[PDB]
Formats: structure tokens, sequence, C-alpha cells
């Protein structure tokens, strides 16, 4: 699109990596450095995808 | 299980930026890309608003962009739409839904609608019917029963009506009515009765509104 | 103002088909309908069938849908109709007619004339 | 102006109809397209949301296939549950605009309506007003005459209307005509009616009526 196109998303941060081959489907919440932003916000618990 | 719920059903008024919530149930609310459909009588599907509520970017059709703006409050769980400069044509029933089909491996069909409510911005009628009967002659009759009526068309959100505490529905019939040249709306119901009880049983017409629940009731009296 | 015309008909052998025509002139049909009737030797009448411009088929009475079928041709103002398997109740006149109104879907019919179709 | 039409405005069909219609835009294109139907003024059914591709809830009777500007929506079978409308939507570009579609209707044999008046009362005249409706009912076809005849006269731009949805209970249709007046009017009107011509009426049906009943 010229100046949207916002819903194809993909990765750009996250902390853990994952074996090959392995099954994963989460889209939780990241932390914050300090204890995880459940639902809130925090230092910038920046969204997986 | 999912799902999404705007406010109660209300007024909304030109010239003006009004502020426009619904929630998201199921899941965090920055889990889905929320979309806005403004489906009409006549037309479908919309575009007119997208939000991806934690990257916070937006985008919005030909016809809204520059005047409009959504602004998402997790500490709520909320999302609002800044909407102005309203046309008679957003007489549609809204629903702000679900486009987070970027997950699902399908590229972005919409899965869950909000409940979405019949917002009122048109110049039809309420506070205040009118009531007033219609009775016909018992020489156009057919299977051997007569028919009554009534109409009401004056003031301002859209009109529904009643006859009795739903007794007696040997036959009905009602229209989706049309709006007199003054800009203002009427609508009309049909009752069927066995001719001996036509006009004698004084049936009684009745109208009220949910915006403000003003409510009158008058006679109708038909000719055996 | 109204003038209509006919053509075919006459006494024929049974079990067999046959065709009709009709036609008009002074004037355009394009905005009006067209409409067929039949009437048996010193009875009464009864329905045959019409013809719709969009094309969608056509159009025939109960008992006689199975085995009639109608066309018509606005440029010329034609009216073509067309049976099957005769039978001693249907040996009658057929009528033309004209499913008329001012440039409407509606229709108020007008008769013309007819031809005779007798079985042997 | 990226639209898609439909050329049978009223495609009307009987229960177990072969058809194989089309829905045909400006602009051809192979993917990011979709199919619904949808009743008036409720939300539309996820029928075909691929090209060629069945979603779940979809029965066999319908299907979907095609290419380039043009589309085809293969019916096996018309439901009578079907009066309802199709799309031939499409989400390519940005710019978006919603389609035209197609009204459906079930194809059924002709039955005799129902025809009545609806003159006023005097509490409308006591009361500074005046009207009148005629209505007509229980016909299958999609348009019939509710002409006015205001004092043998045709009326228009002061009068109102009403009609319905096929009856899906034995694919019925029904229409009405309205009036509304001040009072010089109605004390010079003498006669009102509204006359009505049917496939099987042989002579105009003239339902009339006067001012002081």
């Amino acid at each position: 699109k010229v100046g949207g196109n916002y819903n194809y998303l993909y990765r750009l941060f996250r902390k853990s990596n994952l074996k090959p081959f392995e099954r994963d489907i989460s889209t939780e919440i990241y932390q914050a450095g300090n204890k995880p932003c459940n639902g809130v916000a925090g230092f910038n618990c920046y969204f997986p995808l | 299980q999912v799902q999404l719920v705007q406010s109660g059903a209300e007024v909304k008024k030109p010239g003006s930026s009004v502020k426009v919530s619904c929630k998201a149930s199921g899941g965090t609310f920055s889990s889905y890309a929320i979309s806005w459909v403004r489906q009409a009588p006549g037309q479908g599907l919309e575009w007119m608003g997208r939000i991806i509520p934690i990257f916070g970017t937006a985008n919005y059709a030909q016809k809204f962009q520059g005047r409009v703006t959504i602004t998402a409050d997790e500490s709520t769980s909320t999302a609002y739409m800044e909407l102005s400069s309203l046309r008679s044509e957003d007489t549609a029933v809204y629903y702000c839904a679900s486009l987070a089909s970027y997950s699902s491996g399908w590229e972005d069909v919409f899965d869950i609608w909000g409940q979405g409510t019949m917002v009122t911005v048109s110049s039809a009628s309420t506070k205040g019917p009118s009531v007033f009967p219609l009775a016909p002659s018992s020489k156009s009759t057919s299977g051997g029963t007569a028919a009554l009526g009534c109409l009401v068309k004056d003031y301002f959100e859209p009109v529904t009506v009643s006859w009795n505490s739903g007794a007696l529905t040997s036959g009905v019939h009602t229209f989706p009515a049309v709006l007199q040249s003054s800009g203002l709306y009427s609508l009309s119901s049909v009752v069927t009765v066995p001719s001996s009880s036509l006009g004698t049983q004084t049936y009684i017409c009745n109208v009220n509104h949910k915006p403000s629940n003003t409510k009158v009731d008058k006679k109708v009296e038909p000719k055996s | 103002q109204v003038q209509l015309q006919e053509s075919g008909g006459g006494l024929v052998q049974p079990g067999g088909s046959l065709r009709l025509s009709c036609a008009a002139s002074g004037r355009t049909i394009s905005r009006y309908a067209m409409s067929w009737f039949r009437q048996a030797p010193g009875k009464e009448r009864e329905f045959v069938a019409v013809a719709r411009r969009s094309g969608d088929g056509a159009f025939y009475a109960d008992s006689v849908q199975g085995r009639f079928t109608v066309s018509r041709d606005d440029a010329k103002n034609t009216v073509y109709l067309q049976m099957n398997s005769l039978k001693p109740e249907d040996t009658a006149v057929y009528y033309c007619a004209i499913d008329s109104d001012t440039f409407y879907s509606g229709s108020y019919d007008y008769w013309g004339q007819g031809t005779q179709v007798t079985v042997s | 102006d990226i639209q898609m039409t439909q050329s049978p405005s009223s495609l009307s069909a009987s229960v177990g109809d072969r058809v194989t219609i089309t829905c045909r835009a400006s602009q051809g294109i192979s993917s990011w397209l979709a199919w619904y139907q949808q009743k008036p003024g409720k939300a539309p059914k996820l029928l075909i949301y691929d090209a060629s591709n069945l979603e779940t809830g979809v029965p066999s009777r319908f299907s979907g296939s095609g290419s380039g500007t043009d589309f085809t929506f293969t019916i096996s079978s018309l439901q009578p549950e079907d009066i309802a409308t199709y799309y031939c939507q499409q989400y390519d570009n940005l710019p978006l605009t919603f389609g035209g579609g197609t009204k459906v209707e079930i194809k059924r044999t002709v039955a005799a309506p129902s025809v009545f008046i609806f003159p006023p009362s005097d509490e409308q005249l006591k009361s500074g007003t005046a009207s009148v409706v005629c209505l007509l009912n229980n016909f299958y076809p999609r348009e019939a005459k509710v002409q006015w005849k205001v004092d043998n006269a045709l009326q228009s731009g002061n009068s109102q209307e009403s009609v319905t949805e096929q009856d899906s209970k034995d694919s019925t249709y029904s229409l009405s005509s309205t009036l509304t007046l001040s009072k010089a009017d109605y004390e010079k009107h003498k006669v009102y009616a509204c006359e009505v011509t049917h496939q099987g009426l042989s002579s105009p049906v003239t339902k009339s009526f006067n001012r002081g009943e």
C-alpha cells in the first residue's frame, strides 16, 4: 500500500530462541526487564509481532 | 470465548469531535488489530478505520482521512474513535471487529465481530409520537377477515410501534417505510381480525421509543 | 392509435404441435407486454401465457406450463406462440392481446382477435 | 473506479436450478477477492473468502470459480431460504469501494392477491389532517400496481410508498401507497380512489371512497 498495510506482521524483537522444527504459537506480552507486563504498561515490554 | 462490545446505542451529532468507545474481551486488547465497520442497509463491509493498538499505527479510507483519530487506552482496556464532519450516509449498524488474522496463517480475514449498535444520527422520528388511526371498508375484504392500521410521523431517533400486550395475532404485517420529504420518518403496521370484531373491540395503537420513553396510545375504529 | 393482426391456425390433426403469431402497427411495443388467451367453441375463456423482456424465461397458466412456449420481438412488434400435444379440451380459438401501460412494469391487458385451432 | 456489477438485477429461479452467474469488474485481479451473501440490513456471510476456495459453513449447493475480470458463481441448487443478495467484493488496494450485487427471489406460480383501501376517519379531520392508504398483498411478482388515482388523477412528489421483501412462507409479495393532505385539498377533491390492474384481472379494479366517512 502507498501509506498503509499494517496487517502484514512479523517478529523484530524477542528474547528467547526456539529449537529447530519446534512448535510455537505464543503471542504473549514481553517482559520489561523487571517482572513482565501482564496487560499493563511498564518500561517497554515491547510487543512480539 | 472472544467477544467485542460497544457502549449502548446513542445519538451522534455533526459539527464536533465525538468520542466513541468499544472494548475487547478475550485475550489482551493488544493482540488484535481492530477494524471499524459501518455496515449500511445497502452497503456491506467497510474499511474506514484500522488500528493496531500496541504499534499505534492506524489507516483510514479515503472518505475519512484527515478529520478522524483513533486512540487505544489499555488502562481501561478500550479503543476510542474521534469522529467529526458527519454526513447523512452514516446511518449504519456499527461494529468494531478483530482483523487479527495474521497469526492465523490466513491473510487478514475478519474473524470476530462485536455486538455492534444501530447509531442514530438521522432525522427519523421519536419523542412525541402523534399516532392516528386508519380504517378500511368491509367491502374490500378477502378470506373472511378485515384489517386495521395506524401511522406516526413527527419530530426526531427511529420509530417502533405496538398495539396491545401481544394477545391476538391472527395476522400482522409491517413495512420498511419511507421518510416524508420534510426529512422526518413515518412507520405503519397492519393487523387483521374477523369481521364481527372489526372496530367494535376498540383496538388501540401504541408507540414508544427507547431514547426517551415517551409512551402514548390512541384508538382505532373501523366500521363493520 | 391501436391496431394489431394475427396469422395461422385452422383445422389440424391432434397429438402434434402448432404455431401462432401476432403483431401490431402504428407504434413501438417495447413499452408494453404481450399475453395470449384461449376459448373453446361456445365456452368461456382461459389463460395461455405472457412474455417478459428480461429474457428470464416465460410464464404460463397452471395446467399449460409443461407444453407451451412464448416469444416476442420488440423491434418488429411481433408475438409468437407454440403449443404441443393437442387434446380434446384445448381445441379452441386462441386470441392475441397486449399488456399495455405507459412506460411501466405493470400493465392492463387489451385483446384483439385470434385464430382457430380445431382438432379433426 | 474498481467496482464490480451483476447483469440480472432481480435473479429469479425455482428450487433446484442450475445457474452460472457472473460478477464482472473493470479491472482483473488474481488474488485478494471474496464473495458474500447478505440480507437487507444484516452482516454479510463469509461464503467465499478466496478464489475457488470454500470455507466452513457453506452448503454444497453454492460454489465459486473464475479468473480475470469475470468470476463465475455456480449454483447447483437455489434453496427457498436464499431470499438475499450476493456480493463480489475485492480488497486488493487501499482506496476501496463496495460492490453492487444482485437481488434473488424464488420463481413460483402466481396467486390471486388481496387488495384493500384505508380511508381516513373524522379524528384526522378534527385534528387538521387527512390521509389514505390502499394496500396490495399475497402476489408473487416483485412489483404491482398501487397507482394513485386522486380524483382520477396521478400524483407524485408528495406521496409515499411501502413495500416488503419476498414472504419466505409461500414466496409472496406486498405493496402499498400513501397520501397526506391539508384541508383545502380534501375539501375540493370529492372522490378518492387508487386503481389496480393485474394479470388475472379483466377490468381495472377501482377502490374509491369519500370525505364524509
